[PDB]
């Protein structure tokens, strides 16, 4: 990443207030609802109706948990996020069909989650860095493309 | 193409801004700056730095202009003509930066109304914005 | 909007197109496959292989398609509909994928019709597939 | 940048039957017809209302190939783009104040540029590795925004 320590450090120390479990359900829910056509690959989750039955359905709590976990873990190799997520941007790729700019959507969603649980505490300067650790995480999950 | 439901989400939303919507229009630019620099080249002869009136009034203005959008939720391209014809022959803003103050100003509608920023509402919210940009930018070409 | 100049352009470009569309189409898709290899996550169930039947299959009916809108140039939103409501509901494409295609289009028409490849023409093949993917893109939410 | 030894060779195979002098100009001349609004820079070198007025003016012609001379030497270092574009960077960035986006719109325009010249000759594959090049070179001038 091209995180100065100063930028690094308030990533890390932000991230450490957060509760995975509830911030990855909200994330990947909200992305359902904003941008509706991304439920193209989530068919066999089952109802996503509506916001309630999105935000509701536990199937899909469960991937946004999944999910975080794995962007967590990559917050701990934010100086080689490629290393990191080869395996996955292969999957994401060949497996599942994923178009990467589905990576993009959901770090703006996450960034917008961010800023809903922690307020004040989410300042512009704060945000910026974030900006820069989810468009790192999108193209790391893309590299692999092909 | 914003259904009921969304011109209804979005005025609540924007009704609860109130007297804030310029504090908020100054703080989704200064997001803005900060989170893509590359939006900055657009403001050579502002000053850039916290709490600018340059950028505090230009806060305003972008504010204001949204509020009579929210208003005439139903005309939108005639409510705003004049600030497409401003876009597309005189600032002449790249499209993709219209993407970029959206997304600050989610944040920051986010980050100040909590209980009403709910999945239904940001959807919606998230249309409108879109649907502006797409007037702002249709006299393009 | 595109101008009676654009649509004299248009015409005037595709005429020439004649019975090579189909051909041209299923190059202007394979351009897009090697350039831009994240357009192929839509294609999972083709042999994107190099003289593919499906690829040439494919390609003649985006052709047909574009000779449609070519045809209608005064009624592309109803000439195209049926085209708009399958991409919106059924295949899903993510919007800057029209853009990626429009590129290789041209790419193609350029390596074709180099006596008719003027920069006038040029700016309004851009203008008109700017259009088609604005239609085929309309009813996305 | 991803380019495999093949396609450095392609690259460089092709750059070597170019007239930079007449490439510049027309690659320049025609993205102030393809995309008009990119004219702003421009209010210094005359008439620009037309094709023809654009595509002839003395001025456009002499720019383009600087541009071009520019990026030339930039294929002689694939390697370390970023370095070779450096001071351009910054330049664009705090003098001439230039959206970077407009550095891929141009690149676009140089690709169909070449497809115009080159017909059959800008093969599917040679398509790829130019792709690559003006998306490097985007980024490199892209570098020292800030
Ligand atoms: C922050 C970016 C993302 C990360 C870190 C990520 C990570 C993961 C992980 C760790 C898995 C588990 C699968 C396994 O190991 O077998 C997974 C599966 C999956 N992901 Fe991603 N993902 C991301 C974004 C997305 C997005 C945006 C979508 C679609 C909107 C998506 C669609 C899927 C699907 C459909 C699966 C398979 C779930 C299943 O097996 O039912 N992913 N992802
Ligand atoms: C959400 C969509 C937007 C709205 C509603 C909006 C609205 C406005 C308004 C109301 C003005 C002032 C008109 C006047 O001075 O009378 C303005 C000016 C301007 N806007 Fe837009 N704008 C939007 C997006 C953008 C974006 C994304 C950019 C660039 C990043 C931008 C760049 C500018 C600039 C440079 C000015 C002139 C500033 C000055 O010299 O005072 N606008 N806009
Ligand atoms: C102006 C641009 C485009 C035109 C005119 C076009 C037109 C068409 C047409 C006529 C069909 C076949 C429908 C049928 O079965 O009758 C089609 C199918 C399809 N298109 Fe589009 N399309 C365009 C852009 C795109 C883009 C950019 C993509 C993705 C990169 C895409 C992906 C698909 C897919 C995946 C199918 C279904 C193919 C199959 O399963 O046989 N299209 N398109
Ligand atoms: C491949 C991308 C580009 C390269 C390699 C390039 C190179 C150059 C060079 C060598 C100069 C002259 C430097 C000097 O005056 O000291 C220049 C100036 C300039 N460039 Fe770029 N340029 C690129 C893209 C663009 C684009 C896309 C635009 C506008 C859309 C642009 C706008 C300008 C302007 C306005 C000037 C100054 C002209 C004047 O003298 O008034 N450039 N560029």
């Amino acid at each position: 990443m091209h995180l100065t320590p100063e930028e690094k450090s308030a990533v890390t120390a932000l991230w450490g207030k957060v509760n995975v479990d509830e911030v990855g359900g909200e994330a990947l829910g909200r992305l359902l609802v904003v941008a509706p056509w991304t439920q193209r690959f989530f068919e066999s989750f089952g109802d996503l109706s509506t916001p309630d039955a999105v935000m509701g359905n536990p199937k899909v709590k469960a991937h946004g948990k999944k999910v975080l976990g794995a962007f967590s873990d990559g917050l701990a190799h934010l100086d080689n996020l490629k290393g990191t997520f080869a395996t996955l941007s292969e999957l994401h790729c060949d497996k599942l069909h994923v178009d990467p700019e589905n990576f993009r959507l959901l770090g703006n969603v996450l960034v917008c989650v961010l800023a809903h649980h922690f307020g004040k505490e989410f300042t512009p300067p704060v945000q910026a860095a974030y900006q820069k650790v989810v468009a790192g995480v999108a193209n790391a999950l893309a590299h692999k493309y092909h | 193409v914003l259904s009921p439901a969304d011109k209804t989400n979005v005025k609540a939303a924007w009704g609860k801004v109130g007297a804030h919507a310029g504090e908020y229009g100054a703080e989704a630019l200064e997001r803005m700056f900060l989170s893509f620099p590359t939006t900055k080249t657009y403001f050579p002869h502002f000053d850039l730095s916290h709490g600018s009136a340059q950028v505090k009034g230009h806060g305003k203005k972008v504010a204001d202009a949204l509020t009579n959008a929210v208003a005439h939720v139903d005309d939108m391209p005639n409510a705003l003509s004049a600030l497409s014809d401003l876009h597309a022959h005189k600032l002449r803003v790249d499209p993709v930066n219209f993407k970029l103050l959206s997304h600050c100003l989610l944040v920051t509608l986010a980050a100040h109304l909590p209980a009403e920023f709910t999945p239904a509402v940001h959807a919606s919210l998230d249309k409108f914005l879109a649907s502006v940009s797409t007037v702002l930018t249709s006299k393009y070409r």
